[PDB]
RNA sequence: CUUUAAUGUUUGAUGUUCUAACGUUGACCCGUAAUCCGGGUUGCGGACAGUGUCUGGUGGGUAGUUUGACUGGGGCGGUCUCCUCCUAAAGAGUAACGGAGGAGCACGAAGGUUGGCUAAUCCUGGUCGGACAUCAGGAGGUUAGUGCAAUGGCAUAAGCCAGCUUGACUGCGAGCGUGACGGCGCGAGCAGGUGCGAAAGCAGGUCAUAGUGAUCCGGUGGUUCUGAAUGGAAGGGCCAUC
RNA sequence: GUUUAUUAAAAACACAGCACUGUGCAAACACGAAAGUGGACGUAUACGGUGUGACGCCUGCCCGGUGCCGGAAGGUUAAUUGAUGGGGUUAGCGCAAGCGAAGCUCUUGAUCGAAGCCCCGGUAAACGGCGGCCGUAACUAUAACGGUCCUAAGGUAGCGAAAUUCCUUGUCGGGUAAGUUCCGACCUGCACGAAUGGCGUAAUGAUGGCCAGGCUGUCUCCACCCGAGACUCAGUGAAAUUGAACUCGCUGUGAAGAUGCAGUGUACCCGCGGCAAGACGGAAAGACCCCGUGAACCUUUACUAUAGCUUGACACUGAACAU
RNA sequence: GUAACGGGGCUAAACCAUGCACCGAAGCUGCGGCAGCGACGCUUAUGCGUUGUUGGGUAGGGGAGCGUUCUGUAAGCCUG
RNA sequence: AGGACCGAACCGACUAAUGUUGAAAAAUUAGCGGAUGACUUGUGGCUGGGGGUGAAAGGCCAAUCAAACCGGGAGAUAGCUGGUUCUCCCCGAAAGCUAUUUAGGUAGCGCCUCGUGAAUUCAUCUCCGGGGGUAGAGCACUGUUUCGGCAACAACCCGAUGCAAACUGCGAAUACCGGAGAAUGUUAUCACGGGAGACACACGGCGGGUGCUAACGUCCGUC
RNA sequence: UUUUGUAUAAUGGGUCAGCGACUUAUAUUCUGUAGCAAGGUUAACCGAAUAGGGGAGCCGAAGGGAAACCGAGUCUUAACU
RNA sequence: CCAUAGGUUAAUGAGGCGAACCGGGGGAACUGAAACAUCUAAGUACCCCGAGGAAAAGAAAUCAACCGAGAUUCCCCCAG
């Protein structure tokens, strides 16, 4: 950081703090999942057992990876409005 | 100096305000002149100046 | 003794000589401290504040002289 | 030993989609009312290194 | 109940007296045929002194340190940031303890727009009006003026007068210029709402370029962003600002 | 008398004498976290601290500033106590807006508050200070003398070209053939002056300066001689230094002062005794000078702290009374 | 100490114009050799011959190697 | 009697020479001062390091003293000085700008190297399009300057003559910027990324400030 | 060796032989290289110890916003630009 | 007066030494901050006391988050 004497780049630029302190415990699952959530329901949990999640995570997306495939059901969790798609579309429900 | 600094104040419950100088010390009266309120997004009456 | 200072850069000049690739407003000339020395004219206006020839619509740059008593003038015609 | 990270850097860059970092600019929180608004509107948002000096960057926040 | 008391009672401010903590480097007794020390007696002093914790003063007695750089060696003197001209070889940019000046502000109008105006100076002729006021003509032509330096600019005036006003607006911004960087500057056009004008249109402060201080730590207003079991709250973030 | 053991013996320190100041004794004070101890088995004719330094004649004016001493009425002020107002929460109130008791909390600080400082007086053998323009004169003059403006007040006695005078070898007198030194004067004291003492002073001094008689090889100008080295032989046997040497002069050249480069001059090979002009000779990573956001010790009204001294509050700490 | 052509010495061995010849370097050419890159015969991984070209170098960067001690291959190989 | 007098021992140390790889890490020789006193000396004791002791020089405290010696923290720190070891091949700088309690140090940029990308990118010449106010020149302007002409000593004005970094009613070479084209140039160009070093330059030519159009002077531009 | 520049009268070395200075641990990023691949890889520990087991966990395939949050989008903004 | 204080005797036990590790009392500065006070070095060095084969610690007035875990100690993660 040292340049000679004038204030460093990481001194003359202010600080924009603010730490989520929650997003922490909340994870970010992928359409690429669920097929290995072992068996259906994709429980809030299951996920973590399914080594995937975290056994602090609370909450969670599924978002669009881009699979699918197999038909299953998300169950105490959220999931995008593209993502709400192709799960059902291939058969899938959503818990909410 | 001499130039004091002034907040223009909303007519309007908002909050909002501009800022400037004033010269006190020969124009006692406060100052007036209508500006944008961005929070209501309507032009308004400003008020609050020396 | 106060012989000394001095102000700083100051560019200030011709940036966009005669016809150029004249983009959506390059500068064409940024002469502040003037309205004679560069005028204002075709596409090409704006004259900012510090009189600097703005420069419109993309095109050449010309570099003209018309109207009475001299009077540059410049603009950006089409390519 | 664990490379220990210059905290004070660490509060004022995060690195972006990729080897960027985009900071927050300066001259926005000190007398402002001489300042004009469209400077300062031109302010608020957020900037990338600008890559002169991100060699800095990226030695302050070896974990970044 | 409301003023001033009287006793009562409490509780502070002094100040007296007392003994019984506490002091005694007075006297005596025993441990002890010890100047120590301890116990006892007596005298003196006495809630004082003194000590602990807290606190104002004092404190080179002691301790840790600071006490700039440029510089035709150093020092003395001067200088240190910003603006203007020359140096600078007709793009930009360039050095000296090179040659010359200025800034640290000022304006609610000295900003905006609409409408209108145009000087300095000399000659001549005119009450008091003379070197130099006001008036009439003629010559003259930016030699005037420009809030303040210098340069460039200005008559379509930026120079001058008046009406009406608040665009010295909020959010953004194609594209550029200029910086090692932080950053600084120019900016048509878009959205919302203004103003001035019949209208085209002009206005996002002043003719432009000096009039300035990063970060941190905090203060104030706003916000249902966050808020450590939960609901709040403190605090934090974000926006405006000191 | 004492002193820098190892470049300073002095005009320096000390001294008897003088003065100021503190100390009532469990003294002041000093060593010590304390116990204790020295001061002193002394007690104001005593002890400590400070300055001056026999003795003689003396020791002027200034208390504005700093320090110290006394006052302490009034202004300001610590901890302490905590009035008072404000906020968070919430029982209840209410379709809701908001309002919200009590409690708990967060904050606010009325009020009580000593020394100190400000303030009043003193104090100079306390730290210290003792005038500027220049006022009015034998041609001009010149302005020592001293008007006026301002000081806390403007250097008294004595001394003065001095251990103090920059101009400076001031000017004059004395001494000398000739004296920037010396002695006696003048006073124009750059910038003496009265216990950080003034002017003197017999005696004393390995003390500074000047002069004279004696005396001399100190010198004119060196000569001879007696001894210890040096020289020779025999025995023992160092040193610093040292890139390598086939280690000349000159003139020029050159990182700017050449044994080594250029030109040229000169020169058979090697010792011994002598001398010091050069090898920027040997010795010590220059001590002067600058630099390093180096060090140390010292100073102070630099900063920040702290022992010590001192203030008040609460505690150990109780009983009454008057106001 | 000649010391203001390097010296000798020069009346032209000075100077001016003109012209030819010659000496002169690690420059250029010739001959042989080496390495990097492009090219051809090619061959046809590869790799070499013919050729165009490049090869001064401090700080410093890049790329190839030599040798040393010790471990495995070593109950091997070498050794009175 | 006496910090009295002369002078051995005893104590001390003013002068000179010699010694200075000494006889000696302070002495020898010839002189010198005190010598009944604040004198001198033997033995043992007591004061310990920010401390002691000091008739005060910072002197002495074991050949050490503006803070002893020994061991430790300890490989203190050293932007300074020195030193850095085998071979061959390729490329090849900088001594600048801007910040800096910075100026003989650093950091970003610049210049070197290495990798990876990408275009007729980049260069020279030709031609085409540009803004220019330098050289020069000139004197309307801003100042400066003469010589003549109409001013109870002279400006203004007029004609004739000059001067200028901060004068310009003129004005090059030329540099620079952009466009098109051929040839040449192992991409010379730009971008990103690994490693740098370097921010003391020196001389000569040309244009200059400064200096004396002095300096192997000094400060710039450029080769 | 240091310098703009040294035969330099600037530094260092009398000579020889032996010794004498960019290392090591961990972490992070690149380049080469091998493994595997939208997956890669285990840590301690167990151990039938260089196995095998253990996937706690770390990195990557999703980013934007200060955050709640949304998501191949997302912030900015009243603006769906 | 009592009674204590004190005195004598006897029986027990301590005393001192020692490498580290361990608990406790006390506790630097160089250094880093490119200066330096806060801060750092570091509760380190060092001094002192005590103990064992280990010491110390230890069976929640612990933590979690409305599901639950269940003394202490040591290792790997969490995470620079
Ligand atoms: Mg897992
Ligand atoms: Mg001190
Ligand atoms: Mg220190
Ligand atoms: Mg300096
Ligand atoms: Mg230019
Ligand atoms: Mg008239
Ligand atoms: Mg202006
Ligand atoms: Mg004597
Ligand atoms: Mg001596
Ligand atoms: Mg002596
Ligand atoms: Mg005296
Ligand atoms: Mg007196
Ligand atoms: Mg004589
Ligand atoms: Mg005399
Ligand atoms: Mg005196
Ligand atoms: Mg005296
Ligand atoms: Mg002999
Ligand atoms: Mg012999
Ligand atoms: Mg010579
Ligand atoms: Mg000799
Ligand atoms: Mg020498
Ligand atoms: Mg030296
Ligand atoms: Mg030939
Ligand atoms: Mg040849
Ligand atoms: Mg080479
Ligand atoms: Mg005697
Ligand atoms: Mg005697
Ligand atoms: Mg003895
Ligand atoms: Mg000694
Ligand atoms: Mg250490
Ligand atoms: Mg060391
Ligand atoms: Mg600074
Ligand atoms: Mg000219
Ligand atoms: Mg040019
Ligand atoms: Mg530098
Ligand atoms: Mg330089
Ligand atoms: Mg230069
Ligand atoms: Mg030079
Ligand atoms: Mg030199
Ligand atoms: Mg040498
Ligand atoms: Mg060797
Ligand atoms: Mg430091």
């Amino acid at each position: 950081g040292f340049e000679g004497g004038q204030m460093p780049l990481y001194r003359r630029l202010p600080k924009f703090g603010f730490t989520s302190r929650k997003a922490a415990i909340t994870a970010e699952i992928r359409l690429s999942d669920l097929a290995k959530v072992e068996g259906g329901v994709v429980d809030l949990n299951t996920l973590k057992a399914a080594n995937i999640i975290g056994i602090q995570i609370e909450f969670a997306k599924v978002i669009l990876a881009g699979e699918v495939t197999t038909p299953v059901t998300v169950r105490g969790l959220r999931v995008t409005k593209g993502a709400r798609a192709a799960i059902e579309a291939a058969g899938g429900k959503i818990e909410e | 100096g001499i130039r004091e600094k002034i907040k223009l104040v909303s007519s309007a419950g908002t909050g909002h305000f501009y800022t400037t100088t004033k010269n006190k010390r020969t124009k006692p009266e406060k100052l007036e002149l209508k500006k944008f309120d961005p929070v209501v997004r309507q032009h308004v009456i400003y008020k609050e100046a020396k | 003794g106060g012989s000394t200072r001095n102000g700083r850069d100051s560019e200030a000049k011709r940036l966009g000589v005669k016809r150029f690739g004249g983009e959506s407003v390059l500068a064409g000339s940024i002469i502040v401290r003037q309205r004679g020395t560069k005028f204002h004219a075709g596409a090409n206006v704006g004259c900012g504040r510090d009189h600097t020839l703005f420069a419109k619509a993309d095109g050449k740059v010309k570099f003209e002289v018309k109207g009475p008593k001299n009077r540059k003038f410049i603009s950006i015609e089409a390519e | 030993p664990k490379i220990k990270t210059v905290r004070g850097a660490a509060k004022r860059f995060k690195k972006t989609g990729k080897g960027g970092f985009k900071h927050k600019h300066a001259n926005l929180r000190h007398i402002l009312t001489k300042k004009a608004t469209k400077r300062k509107r031109h302010l608020r948002p957020k900037a990338m290194v600008s890559k002169g000096d991100l060699g800095l960057v990226i030695a302050c926040l070896p974990y970044a």
